[PDB]
């Protein structure tokens, strides 16, 4: 019938890609790492523009948005129950299939419990075992303490949100509970303290927008975009909201009034937007300033 | 008051006189530098060590070179030179590398203001030649701007820590050429065996890359 767009739809990807932006200086910020003597090339203006173009292409790969996945369902499947083995062993055996050419999500990891039950390993055990035998760079077997609430609030106080997000992407899988929790708590802190520019020109902006639109709290982001003279992005944000909430007051309002461009913000500001008053004032200020420069 | 002086060598040279026989004199090499590129050296001779120190110190300041420092921490390019029988091969290094060079070059570098550099001195390790050679190479190093002007092309810096970002460090003040520099398939350049041998992991030395105090 009418399917609501998924995060990976080409339309959504184009909107979220443009909303993110591409600051080459931020994407390729100098890393504090072991350094080597730089190299130099004598380049014409044509050659310089070609290298800059190639940097734009490489930067767009670095910004590819991670897919947003739904929380994985706990695995609770018993393969067998050999009751004869009950009481013979005191500790459970974890058997991991280490056949090299198998996708990690298609590997059989089973646990023989002291009771004799041969059960499939839980999502947590599965991830721990894959790290033990197929160690991934940046992932730890034991959850780092950084992800505790107290340790994550220091990182936020220092405006190290992107660092918290990169740590989470390395440690936890995209559909894990811990992964979704951390990103959701980071997104919330950005909203509360208005730190949306921290995630711009990063691969994590799209996910933040997706969280806000699907939880109906796009007010703070809209205000910031208008204050920063990013109407094109603000209009696209309101448009996207309508596509993901078609049976909504704002969506019907735009439909009824055929609103386009700035009108969409006004229609959404009054009907659904929680901070309707503040949005109108912010949008008002901008429109006045724009009229002056035009003269 | 900005300039600082540091001794480099003190030698007891001798001549023979008819009346007294061996006549002892002091030869002193000193280097003066304010730490902002201006640095010089001089030789002072006197019977007394104090007079030799003074003469060299005061005369060195009237013979000051200006050293072009890239980003005020290192040399613009690698300089290889021979002064008489002394070979000095200096390499440009990134920030935080330190002064991994002959103790005398370290002293002169601190006076010039170079913080990061590597240098290997071969052949004769004469202190007079080393100093005179070091100032000869550093004075003749071509800056990125001078290269752009001579070549009429942009100088684009590629840094591994910044990925593919093209950083333009110098542009030709005059007109910019529209023809690309001819790319020679095989460069007819003279390679130092010691460089190639190290890149191929063929150089085992128990004395290289030893842990040393901060310089």
């Amino acid at each position: 019938e009418t399917k609501k767009p998924t995060f990976m739809d080409e339309e959504v990807q184009s909107i979220l890609t443009k909303m993110t932006g591409l600051n080459l200086q931020k994407t390729f910020k100098p890393a504090i790492q072991e350094l080597k003597p730089p190299t130099y090339k004598l380049m014409t203006q044509a050659q310089l523009e070609e290298a800059t173009r190639q940097a734009v292409e490489a930067a767009k790969v670095r910004l590819k948005m991670p897919p947003v996945l739904e929380e994985r369902v706990p695995i609770n499947d018993v393969l067998a129950e050999d009751k004869i083995l009950e009481g013979t062993e005191t500790t459970k055996y974890v058997f991991t299939d280490i056949s090299y050419s198998i996708p990690h999500r298609e590997r059989f990891i089973v646990v023989r419990e002291p009771s004799g039950t041969l059960r499939k390993a839980s999502w947590e055990e599965r991830d721990r075992m894959i790290q033990v035998y197929f160690p991934k760079e940046g992932r730890k077997i034991l959850t780092p303490i950084i992800f505790k609430e107290e340790n994550l609030r220091t990182m936020y106080s220092q405006d190290r949100h992107v660092d918290v997000l990169n740590l989470c992407f390395a440690q936890f899988e995209p559909d894990s509970t811990e992964y979704i929790k951390v990103h959701h708590k980071t997104y919330e802190d950005i909203d509360k303290r208005g730190k949306y520019d921290l995630l711009r020109s990063t691969r994590y902006f799209g996910g933040m927008v997706w969280y806000f639109v699907n939880n109906k709290k796009i007010d703070g982001l809209l205000i910031d975009q208008i204050q920063r003279d990013l109407i094109d992005d603000a209009t696209n944000l309101v448009q996207l909201y309508h596509v993901l909430h078609p049976d909504g007051q704002s969506a019907q309002g735009a439909k009824d009034q055929a609103a386009e461009g700035i009108n969409l913000i006004k229609v959404f500001a009054k009907t659904e937007a929680q901070k309707g008053a503040y949005i109108e004032l912010t949008l008002q200020t901008y429109q006045e300033a724009l009229s002056r420069h035009s003269a | 008051e900005d300039f600082d002086t540091r001794i480099l060598e003190v030698r007891n040279v001798f001549t023979m006189t008819a009346k007294e026989g061996r006549k002892k004199s002091i030869r002193v090499l000193v280097a003066v530098g304010n730490g902002k590129g201006a640095a010089g050296f001089s030789i002072g001779k006197a019977t007394d060590r104090m007079d030799a120190f003074r003469k060299a110190k005061n005369r060195a300041v009237h013979h000051l070179h200006y050293i072009e420092r890239y980003e005020d921490h290192t040399i613009f390019h690698d300089i290889s030179l021979r002064f008489k029988r002394t070979h000095i091969k200096m390499k440009k290094q990134p920030k935080g590398y330190g002064l991994r060079c002959h103790r005398a070059i370290i002293t002169i570098c601190r006076l010039i203001g170079i913080k990061d550099m590597y240098a290997k001195v071969s052949g004769s390790i004469n202190m007079l030649s080393l100093t005179q050679g070091l100032f000869r190479g550093l004075s003749r190093q071509e800056t990125h701007q001078q290269l752009a002007d001579k070549k009429g092309l942009h100088v684009v810096e590629i840094r591994e820590e910044c990925g593919p970002l093209p950083i333009v460090v110098a542009s030709p003040r005059g007109p910019l050429r529209k023809d690309p520099e001819p790319e020679d398939e095989v460069p007819d350049v003279k390679l130092d065996w010691e460089d190639v041998k190290t890149a191929q992991g063929m150089k085992r030395s128990v004395w290289s890359n030893l842990k040393r105090a901060a310089t």
